[PDB]
């Protein structure tokens, strides 16, 4: 049974080609003392280790802590040899052909898999919802990216890529949280907030309105109970974090909005599939999971393109597992078969293969 | 490129082809059913037309029901890009959206076309992350 596996900057998805989700989802950290760790278990020793992410802003830039990634997720987490199972790994837009090949490489020649095939992650996630024409726009914990595709090919020129993402966000809600009073500096605090951005943040229809009613009263406030019993009162933040999406200058960039790439991006695309861009913008990632942001998305992309134009955003209530099950449903096709690269064909080819 | 037998018999001769997904697999409609189509399931239809220098052309629409699930519209999705790539890009792509379907597509069937519940069954595997 073919294996996909969807390694992200700060969580890799895996599982079964056929399942509707993936089996195993854990940290993309690899920890070293001071012959390795990953995962839950780098996190549980972090004293005596060196914790490092391998995946950085969606691109692999630590070969020796990736082999240790793809060991777990074989060994540990799927209880599986490499070798019985044709393999399905996806990679960032514009990802580096040189990556692409050492990927490709690492696979066969350490882990010997049968066969294996590479897919870019925005567009596994429009064929999830069941298109081959859209935008989409990803964001996860190290990047975002606005990838516009027709007829299933991403448009290069088009894509963006915004390197502000669910980390980010953590950091300045950690920031942010610390001025209203309370304070969560430690790594083992860190994961507080992480717990209130997921719990308690929301995209507000109207950044100005909500901080208008929220200095008068106390209606948008929401209560969150620490784990040693303390409670503490949490109100503008709610839509003060994810509000950095729309406006990086929160942080210190003078990049564009979201809203504002994904317009851009539309904008570099034939004028033609312009109409289908707008009609077909599917959000996947973790990040893209705050409540509301469809809407302020909706009403942030028509102020920026022409009225007649008829905008639609599709948001997935699984959009945070869609890359991977868009690679579920690639590999499980009957076609699948021919498209895998073979390990036979790569003993011949070598790296120029993938 | 496939060996799938129903790629090999695309788009060879002027007509209309209609396939269903059948857990992730492309399985030809039988001719008589054209027009009927399951609320609960996915196709992919291929229409080919006799154009006069010797210029044969390609429409490919994926029909979506509205009772089908993820795992079937994603491959009628993910077959239509395979079918245009096979057929050298030439084809025009069109989603399809039970109620919704466009003038184009509604053309391809004179008496009409015809809903009706039911359909195939998911070829997922449910699962839960961690788990
Ligand atoms: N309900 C939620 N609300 C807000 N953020 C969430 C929610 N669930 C998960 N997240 C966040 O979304 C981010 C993760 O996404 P994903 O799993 O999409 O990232 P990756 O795949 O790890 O990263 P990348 O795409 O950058 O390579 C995390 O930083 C996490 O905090
Ligand atoms: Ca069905």
């Amino acid at each position: 049974t073919a294996l996909v596996c969807d390694n992200g900057s700060g969580l890799v998805k895996a599982g079964f080609a056929g399942d509707d989700a993936p089996r195993a989802v854990f940290p993309s950290i690899v920890g070293r003392p001071r012959d390795s760790y990953v995962g839950d278990e780098a996190q549980s020793k972090r004293g005596i280790l060196t914790l490092k992410y391998p995946i950085e802003h969606g691109i692999i830039t630590n070969w020796d802590d990736m082999e240790k990634i793809w060991h777990h997720t074989f060994y540990n987490e799927l209880r599986v040899a490499p070798e019985e199972h044709p393999t399905l790994l996806t990679e960032a837009p514009l990802n580096p052909k040189a990556n692409r090949e050492k990927m490709t490489q690492i696979m066969f020649e350490t882990f010997n898999v049968p066969a294996m095939y590479v897919a870019i992650q925005a567009v596994l996630s429009l064929y999830a919802s069941g298109r081959t024409t859209g935008i989409v726009l990803d964001s996860g914990d190290g990047v975002t990216h606005n990838v516009p595709i027709y007829e299933g090919y991403a448009l290069p020129h088009a894509i963006m890529r915004l390197d502000l993402a669910g980390r980010d966000l953590t950091d300045y809600l950690m920031k942010i949280l610390t001025e209203r009073g309370y304070s969560f500096v430690t790594t083992a605090e860190r994961e507080i907030v992480r717990d209130i951005k997921e719990k308690l943040c929301y995209v507000a229809l109207d950044f100005e309105n909500e901080m208008a009613t929220a200095a008068s009263s106390s209606s948008l406030e929401k209560s969150y109970e620490l784990p040693d019993g303390q409670v503490i009162t949490i109100g503008n933040e709610r839509f003060r974090c994810p509000e950095t999406l729309f406006q990086p200058s929160f942080i210190g960039m003078e990049s564009a909005g979201i809203h504002e790439t994904t317009y851009n991006s539309i904008m570099k695309c034939d004028i033609d599939i312009r109409k289908d861009l707008y009609a077909n913008n599917v959000m996947s990632g973790g990040t893209t999971m705050y409540p509301g942001i469809a809407d302020r998305m909706q009403k942030e992309i028509t102020a920026l393109a022409p009225s007649t134009m008829k905008i639609k955003i599709i948001a997935p209530p699984e959009r945070k597992y869609s890359v991977w099950i868009g690679g579920s449903i690639l590999a499980s096709l009957s076609t699948f078969q021919q498209m895998w690269i073979t390990k036979q064909e790569y003993d011949e080819a070598g790296p120029s293969i993938v | 490129v496939v060996e799938h037998p129903e790629f090999l018999k695309a788009g060879k001769e002027p007509g209309l082809q209609i396939w269903r997904v059948e857990k992730f697999d492309l399985v030809p409609v039988p001719t008589n059913l054209y027009g009927d189509f399951f609320t609960g399931d996915a196709y992919v239809i291929l229409k080919t037309v006799q154009l006069r220098n010797g210029n044969l052309q390609y429409d490919l629409h994926y029909w979506l029901g509205n009772e089908c699930s993820q795992d079937e519209s994603g491959a009628a999705a993910i077959f239509t890009v395979q079918l245009d790539d096979y057929l050298n890009g030439r084809a025009v792509q069109h989603r399809e959206v039970q109620g919704f379907e466009s003038a184009t597509f509604l053309g391809y069937f004179k008496s009409g076309l015809k809903y009706k519940k039911g359909g195939v069954a998911s070829g997922f595997k449910h699962v839960v992350p961690n788990e």
